[PDB]
């Protein structure tokens, strides 16, 4: 991102720490929905309790 | 006129002559005056009756202030003639960038007011705004860029002297905001170019317009605030006895207080059928 | 996913600096349009009141 710091325009830079921030139009909730369906069919969950 | 309970008809004289000639002293703020406010009497009456002397002294302080409110509109008359003439003035000079110089001649040439009392400091602050920016283009020192930032408004290249002159006027209009009047441009002919000195003069004639709106919307809202704290305290204290007399001065003071109509309805209210709800109160 | 492993977890991939250098050097935009994204302000504040 580009910020202001007093008076001045500076660049910033920061880690995605989580996957979850990335974009949605770039990585999507019914992505995000289908993953967490893989990875309980993946821990035997598919019919969740 | 005001008429409250508890009080020795001196006292009752004494703030009702201090409202009178409250135009005609320094710092008419009210919080200005401490012991007209002891004088409603805390530690020497119950709290019903100190509560609503003191509501009515602030209603009462309330409808002189929205009366004494000055007339600003011969200085705007003169604000509007000095827009003008900056305006044309700044046409003429030689600027290196027409460009900009034609915008901000521009929102200046288009400044007027439209006599809502309100609207008034904005439309200043605008004009101000772009006229320093013209000034400053012209002796062509150095101007902000940054985004998100604006010119602070300023006098350019005035005298020291008379600037702190200026702002002592401004202080006195701060203090007292019905008597003023300006006259203290000691600006000369010799000096700073002539699109400059219709700059300065401007400038000082907005930011008096703007610190005298400033200060009487300030005023207002602490008498709003009081006035309003004083109802709701008044109308806990009284809703633990139910009586009739009672009930009738809560449903009095149920009514909401945010503008001078409804403070003038509330006060008009509360003197027009005094005899009903006195009963309750107690005395001494 | 699990053969680009080779690739996936090297140090250059998580290495932004370059990227920030090069988004340093060509500066903030210049056009109008861009301008309305330009502009924020972060503070640090002290937390005891």
């Amino acid at each position: 991102t580009h910020c202001q710091e007093n008076s001045e325009t500076v660049a910033l830079c920061t880690p995605r720490i989580v996957i979850g921030n990335l974009p949605d139009g770039l990585a999507p909730g019914p992505f995000h929905e289908l993953r967490t369906w893989e990875i309980m069919e993946h821990m035997r969950l598919r019919p969740p309790p | 006129s005001l008429q409250f309970i508890g009080l020795q008809r001196r006292d009752v004289v004494a703030l009702v002559n201090f409202l009178r000639h409250l135009t005609q002293k320094p710092d008419v703020d009210l919080e200005a005056h401490p012991k007209i406010l002891k004088k409603c009497g805390e530690k020497r009456l119950h709290r019903r009756t100190v509560l609503f002397n003191e509501l009515m002294l602030w209603l009462g302080y309330y409808r002189e202030l929205r009366f004494h409110n000055p007339d600003l509109s011969s200085v705007l008359e003169e604000f509007e003639v000095r827009c003008v003439a900056v305006a044309r003035r700044g046409y003429t000079y030689p600027f290196g960038d027409r460009g900009k110089a034609r915008d901000h001649l521009a929102v200046l040439d288009r400044t007027e007011f439209d006599t809502d009392v309100r609207h008034d400091a904005e439309i200043v602050e605008r004009a101000l705004v772009s006229a320093v920016i013209l000034a400053k283009m012209s002796v062509r020192e150095t101007l902000v860029t940054a985004i998100g930032q604006t010119e602070p408004i300023a006098f350019v290249h005035l005298k020291d002297t008379e600037v702190q002159r200026i702002e002592e006027n401004l202080e006195g209009v701060r203090r007292n905001m019905f008597c003023v009047k300006p006259l203290d441009l000691n600006l000369d002919r010799h000096a700073n170019t002539a699109l400059v000195n219709a700059v300065n003069k401007l400038v000082y004639t907005g930011r008096l317009i703007m610190n005298v709106r400033r200060s009487w919307e300030e005023l207002e809202r602490k008498c709003l605030a009081r006035i309003q704290e004083r109802c709701k305290l008044l109308v806990k204290e009284l809703r633990m006895c139910l009586s009739f007399d009672s009930n009738y001065c809560r449903n009095i003071l149920k009514h909401a207080v945010e503008n001078g109509d409804s403070a003038d309805t509330l006060l008009e209210l509360l003197i027009e059928d005094f005899d009903i709800y006195v009963d309750s109160f107690p005395q001494s | 996913f699990v053969d680009a492993l080779k690739t996936l977890c090297h140090p250059v991939l998580h290495e932004p600096a370059p990227c920030l250098q090069t988004f340093t050097e060509r500066g903030p935009p210049s056009e109008p349009a861009m301008q309305r994204l330009l502009e924020c302000r972060f503070q640090q504040e002290p937390m005891g009141g």
